């Protein structure tokens, strides 16, 4: 439920 | 060229989703307490409606995370 | 669905966790709504409120399935 | 090794979708009967009845959405 | 291999969406009438809530059509 | 978004038509909700019902944007 | 010739999304104030208040969904 | 609002 993306 | 989003922006959207999940949990605890303090079919019905909406919010937060981290 | 997920495997573990938790909550909730359905009330307002809850149970169910499909396709 | 959705998994979600569509039908029939027994004394009651009927349409559209997303 | 659906099934889902749109229109006319027959902030609020839900149903029917005809 | 729509162009004309109609309805509805907000009621139930309507207006707004994006990407 | 979404179009939908996020913030603050002035005399009132607070979370998640779908 | 697909 916690992440980064690009 | 499908997706074109800044990494920092997507990171801040993940934060906003996290904060909304915390709010949700506090809301579900609030409802557990208030529900547990309580013979009316209407009042019971409103309580069930709130519980449903909490579930709906849970699923939409999970949907929002999944859609966000696949963009 | 297709492959290509682009997020943390750790989140994919924990989102399945919370989705399952939400399915448990839903089942207990549909039990409570069922009980309320047969356990007592002759009022158009009362009937309407109960139908509203019963409908929202289905909306929650379908959104849980949507969240599952999106989770395992994304 | 692994795979997105095992064919049996998409089949088992299709099962729950079937159960939910059947239930939805029973709910819309129940709402129908309430529709004909309904009372015309308070606009609040009418509003609540419209709210429920609307939510049945929302649930209907969301079940079709769940099918389209699942069979993709 | 992304999508794997029978053409007849997708055609029947389009039908069900159409029938639900007709139901929606009759519902919006019903609400126009009942709203037009009517000083209470609660009753007005419930009326606004119903109108909102009709709008929500409209958008979800359009979403369901778009998702269906791209599968 | 990407191309590849797979449905009738005729529907894509008419769905934009109904989405626009729904935006008109929404604007008139937010006007009615605004008016109701300032025009009268000192009750916790009344305040809550109004907040419920005001929230649903936003849900409808976001779903209209979702339907637009999905329509012109699909 | 044509194109899915003109960059200005996605920008103009982003505009409305911004307006809706700002409004949402104002609504959640309004609900907060109602939260502290709230009354504890009827569980029905408490339920309605929980219903509104839940709907603010739903609207929040749907606005983030609208951003993710739009910026795709 | 009315179409077929496959």
């Amino acid at each position: 439920a916690a992440l980064a993306a690009a | 060229r499908g997706s074109h989003m800044t990494e920092d922006e997507i990171r801040k959207l993940r934060k906003l989703l996290e904060e909304a999940e915390k709010k949700l949990y506090k809301l579900e605890d609030k409802t557990r307490r208030s529900e547990e303090i309580s013979d009316d079919p209407k009042a019971q019905s409103l309580q069930l409606i709130a519980e449903s909406l909490m579930l709906i919010a849970e699923s939409l937060l999970i949907i929002a995370i999944s859609l966000l981290l696949s963009s």
